[PDB]
């Protein structure tokens, strides 16, 4: 089971704070260290801090400007770091780790997106995309789903609920006006649709929204 | 014969507090477990591999206490002193 | 503190061929030193230990070697789902450090685009707004050009592209190119065509559809 | 004798944003740096001890970081008043020894 | 109140010697060792020597020619600097800072200034420096004062006994035949001026003495 | 028991001392109080993590000082062992 559990966004506006979670679950000994690494788009890992849970002592990444506040509660099993005045220089993904006080990060959370930002949450539109009457198809058909208009990012596609992972392509988002934009790309055998159902499903964390599209041939 | 019971208790507790004092410190190499336990080792054993030791405060404090507790409850050294010292 | 170098950036290898990534520490470390895989939109995945040990679950493929200053990271017979950016960090000091990463790349056989042309929804005219999308789906090279065309005319306002990383499960690359209009604009038009320009041919992969 | 290398030897940088000056040791000294702040006609001021040890009556804007023959000095968001020449000092071996200087231009 | 207190300055001709003293307040531990710094002007720090007062052991840098001779008055506290056989090589601030036993200077002296020269004293004449007649004011207006032909350096120049510190330049003295001119600028808002008076303090240490120039509007 | 009153008088006469000897000495590490009390620990503890010695001839005194005051002085060890040989 999902060892390290981490919310999948957090929208925050320039100069207020957010206090991001971190439940862990499985073995746990009174020798662990959570970690908590951020990572900005396109860019490496950066180590931010370290706490003990058995004795609550957190340790700090003296290279860079303090940013966080480690803490974490024994009875839930949650380690929480608070991140306060944040600017777009902190928009970036931060994950939490476990180590067992021998040096290595044996597992990782999911990592939580945080944006910084004045705009406004707004849940993605979704359309589907089923190929035009006059397309001739092959032994393989291409079938998709526009998601548009959402904000901020991440917003997460999988196809048949997770059962339809090969020949499954999802687009890096656009920004434009405030709003993201990306489309997803999914092939299968050309006789096995429409008889047997594809449908994406759309999950945004920032608005706590997931949405099913099923993809019919066109009237 | 009940020293040595002692001894695992300190080894054990100095490796922990060890890591838990030199985490933070810039340059420390006494933060893992495993190598803390090592460490421990040396030092009640006393004998000088100068591979691993500790540059916070606390930690030489920890160290201290390991050095007492430690180079004392080492008075198990006796006991196998002794036992060698009869069924031989 | 401790500073890990991983050059080069970005290795390319052809499929099957023994890869080897490059970690070198700022001072001498033992063998604390930590190797991690994540792909793309992915979490960091420990992959070895220690400098070699191995970790269970990992391919049989993955192997470290070295001590001291000097570490590697090797990759026999890379494939795939090797594609993906490697970290090494070290624990010798505090703090834990991490190297800078380094991307892999393969370099897989030449492949067409595949491409597809999709109307906008009606559930999306129904909002006043109409979106036309293109697929340009698993090609090699990366580079390729797509162009617009609206009754026989070329199209540049409007039009969105994004490109994938490459992909994990062929080694392709996937290009998608949205033209978005309102509902008016795109009732006052009749065919929309989508055109690929790609290496594997000298004529381009035209795909498109009349609205009515 | 340890040498301190600090370069560059002027550094400029726009108000409101965050410097970072370098000192280099030629063999490794651990933590045992020493930061000072001097201007224009004045006497020479401590900022930080040991490398990244906080000095009460300093700004928290200052702050430092470092250890072995590598060490940084880092003001968040600069102003006027921090216009001036900084010096790091090694007391890790004898003779303590002070590095060349860094000017801060904005 | 000032832990070190040194003179303002010196002046010794080439080959002469001189003795300058830091006199400490404050807590005195047998632990605290007496360095002293020099700087030329323009130059970083150098590290001359240190005195343990306690034990009276002085230690010196050995990258650079012995100038000086290190000695401490348990009694009155004060450390000394005997400087011998001075060449325009040593003119320069001298330092003297406390250090407790542990690494870092702690606090430090104002410094004294010490010329090497065959020239003789000099205390400077304190000129006014009030608009013109013609002259337009602002919302501000600029006085100032010129001290010319004094020697050696330095002079210490404040405006009020020091209750106006805004709005003050004191610039870089310039040498013209042996001697040394300077101008401070001082600028209030015109209303307050001549209504509210404003002086500057002319302090020459070498000469001991310090002259005061209340500055009013022309005739 | 009062040793143990002796040994604190020689870690902090050695560990000031130790400094005095060791300034003026290019490259000697034994000069500032604080670890020149850490090092006096070690010195009479003997306990071997050689990262903090002597390098003049007059330190090294305070050096042989310290061992002997010192490591005989840690004829404390004893007492400790008595007392948890006792109530124990």
């Amino acid at each position: 089971q999902v060892q390290l559990q981490q919310p999948g966004a957090e929208l925050v506006k320039p100069g207020a704070s957010v206090k991001l979670s971190c439940k862990a679950s499985g073995y746990t000994f009174t020798s662990d260290w959570i970690h908590w690494v951020k990572q900005r788009p396109g860019h490496g890992l950066e180590w931010i801090g370290e706490i003990i849970p058995s004795y609550g002592r957190a340790n700090y990444n003296e290279k860079i400007q303090k940013k966080a506040t480690l803490t974490a509660d024994k009875s839930s099993s949650t380690a929480f770091m608070q991140l306060s005045s944040l600017t777009s220089e902190d928009s970036a993904v931060y994950y939490c780790a476990r180590e067992r006080g021998d040096g290595y990060f044996a597992v990782w959370g999911a990592g939580t997106t945080v944006t910084v930002s004045s705009a406004k949450t707004t849940p993605p539109s979704v359309y589907p995309l089923a190929p035009g009457s006059a397309a001739q198809t092959n032994s393989m058909v291409t079938l998709g789903c526009l998601v548009k208009g959402y904000f901020p990012e991440p917003v997460t596609v999988t196809w048949n609920s997770g059962s339809l992972s090969s020949g499954v392509h999802t687009f890096p988002a656009v920004l434009q006006s405030d709003l993201y934009t990306l489309s997803s790309s999914v092939t299968v055998p050309s006789s096995s649709w429409p008889s047997e159902t594809v449908t994406c499903n759309v999950a945004h964390p920032a608005s706590s929204t997931k949405v099913d599209k099923k993809i019919v041939p066109r009237d | 014969g009940a020293a040595t019971v002692l001894l695992v208790i300190v080894l054990l507790a100095g490796s922990y507090l060890a890591v838990l004092a030199e985490r933070g410190a810039p340059g420390a190499q006494l933060i893992t477990y495993p190598r803390a336990l090592w460490w421990s080792v040396e030092t009640a054993t006393t004998v000088g591999y100068g591979d691993l030791y500790p540059v916070t405060l606390w930690g030489r404090c920890v160290a201290v206490v390991v050095m007492v507790a430690g180079i004392t409850s080492f008075g198990l050294v006796t006991a196998a002193l002794a036992t060698w010292f009869v069924g031989q | 503190d401790i500073l890990l170098t991983q050059s080069p950036a970005i290795l390319s290898v052809s499929p099957g061929e023994r890869v080897s990534f490059s970690c070198r520490a700022s001072q001498s470390i033992g063998t604390d030193i930590h190797w991690y895989q994540q792909r793309t939109n992915g979490s960091p995945r420990l992959l070895i230990k220690y400098a070699s040990e191995s970790i269970s679950g990992i391919p049989s493929r993955f192997s470290g070697s070295g001590s001291g200053t000097d570490f590697t990271l090797s990759i026999n017979s890379v494939e795939s789902e090797d594609i993906a950016n490697y970290y090494c960090q070290q624990s010798n000091r505090w703090p834990f450090t991490f190297g800078s990463g380094t991307k892999l790349e393969i370099k897989r056989a030449d492949a067409a685009p595949t491409v597809s042309i999709f109307p906008p929804s009606s559930e999306q005219l129904t909002s006043g707004g109409a979106s036309v999308v293109c697929f340009l789906n698993n090609f090699y090279p990366k580079d390729i050009n797509v162009k617009w065309k609206i009754d026989g005319s070329e199209r540049q306002n409007g039009v969105l592209n994004s490109w994938t990383d490459q992909d994990s499960k062929d080694s392709t690359y996937s290009m998608s190119s949205t033209l978005t209009l309102t509902k008016d604009e795109y009732e006052r038009h009749n065919s929309y065509t989508c055109e690929a320009t790609h290496k594997t041919s000298t004529s381009p992969i035209v795909k498109s559809f009349n609205r009515n």
